[PDB]
């Protein structure tokens, strides 16, 4: 059975907050039949390599995908000092990984475009004193505390979300911005990818 | 059902018919495509044409390249087959079929058949010399 990363090329690629998790198991990949499809503008790894993660066998290969505008690139170098790692994506510390930055050519008209690009840039819990703002920070390999709470599109650059929390909770506010950046000519996005050597056998193979 | 072919018929060698591949009014091919085939007696079914939802990507058998075209409304809910200058042997029953493996329909493999999930009954295309 060979792996099917069919679905990256259809529909509407959410945004890097919302990012689609696609799991594989137990099948054999193409990574370069895949990737051969796309411009592909950055490709860097952690732990591993673009030569070795399209060759090695894994318990299981995580594939991410969400638009992204390659003017972001420098806003993920910058890791956890800026906005992306910070609320919206922070790939596994535990795994290797590997981060593509690839524009959409246009022959591939079934993956369409969303309005624009968007991004968390504030997610922070205002505490019942009704003073302090603790920022709540995205989790490696987890989605952000507030994507509950911003829209799977940005409206307008800026817009400022809050949800009452619960006596229970502890009270306060959870509370969020959006950042939004205008849609490019050809849709840009990136694709994460997170393998596993793992206790299961490494029946993720490469395609021969 | 959901997919349905019309605009067949029968014609003399050289003319042209022009096909049409309806989706029933709740589906589309936007996120997908769709491939012309056609089958003859005595011989396996045969890709001639495919284009995808957005219309970026179009492909053609070199069988009928130059004679043959594919094209598809705004909103991804009919594909049309141009067949002109036909040929005795362009006779046959002419299918259309969507829900395709994408990536591989991507990667070269637009004419396999068997990476086409859901087909319409088909229509007859009757050339006579
Ligand atoms: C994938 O896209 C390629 C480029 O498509 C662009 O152009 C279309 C409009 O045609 C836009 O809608 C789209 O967004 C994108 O910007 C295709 O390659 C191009 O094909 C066209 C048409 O076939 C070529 O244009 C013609 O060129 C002739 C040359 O003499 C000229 O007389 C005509 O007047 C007309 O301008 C164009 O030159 C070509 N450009 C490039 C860079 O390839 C591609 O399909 C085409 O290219 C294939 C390889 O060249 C060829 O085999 C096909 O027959 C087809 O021409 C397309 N691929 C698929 C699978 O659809």
């Amino acid at each position: 059975v060979e792996c099917d990363f069919s679905p990256l090329l259809s529909g509407t690629p959410p945004q890097v907050y919302n990012f689609k998790r696609l799991v594989f198991t137990n099948c054999n990949y193409n990574l370069t039949k895949l990737l051969s499809l796309f411009s592909v503008n950055d490709f860097t790894c952690s732990q591993i390599s673009p030569a070795a993660i399209a060759s090695n066998c894994y318990s299981s290969l995580i594939l991410d995908y969400f638009s992204y505008p390659l003017s972001m690139k420098s806003d993920l170098s910058v890791s956890s000092a800026g906005p992306i790692s910070q609320f919206n994506y922070k790939q596994s510390f535990s795994n290797p990984t590997c981060l593509i930055l690839a524009t959409v050519p246009h022959n591939l008209t079934t993956i369409t475009k969303p309005l624009k690009y968007s991004y968390i840039n504030k997610c922070s819990r205002l505490l019942s004193d009704d003073r302090t703002e603790v920022p709540q920070l995205v989790n490696a390999n987890q989605y952000s505390p507030c994507v509950s709470i911003v829209p799977s599109t940005v409206w307008e650059d800026g817009d400022y979300y809050r949800k009452q929390l619960s006596p229970l909770e502890g009270g306060g506010w959870l509370v969020a911005s959006g950042s939004t950046v205008a849609m490019t000519e050809q849709l840009q996005m990136g694709f994460g990818i997170t393998v596993q050597y793992g206790t299961d056998t490494n029946s993720v193979c490469p395609k021969l | 059902v959901q997919l349905q072919e019309s605009g067949g018929g029968s014609v003399q060698a050289g003319g042209s018919l022009t096909l049409s591949c309806t989706f029933s009014s709740e589906y589309t091919f936007t996120h997908n495509a769709v491939g012309w085939f056609r089958q003859a007696p005595g011989k396996e079914r045969e890709g001639v044409a495919a284009i995808n939802g957005g219309g970026g990507s179009t492909y053609y058998a070199d069988s009928v390249k130059d004679r043959f075209t594919i094209s598809r409304d705004n909103a991804n809910t009919v594909a049309s087959l141009i067949m002109k200058n036909l040929k005795p042997e362009d006779s046959g029953i002419y299918y259309c079929a969507t829900d395709v493996r994408l990536i591989d329909w991507y990667s070269g493999d637009w004419s396999l058949a068997r990476l086409y999930s859901t087909w319409g009954q088909g229509t007859q295309v009757t050339v006579s010399s």
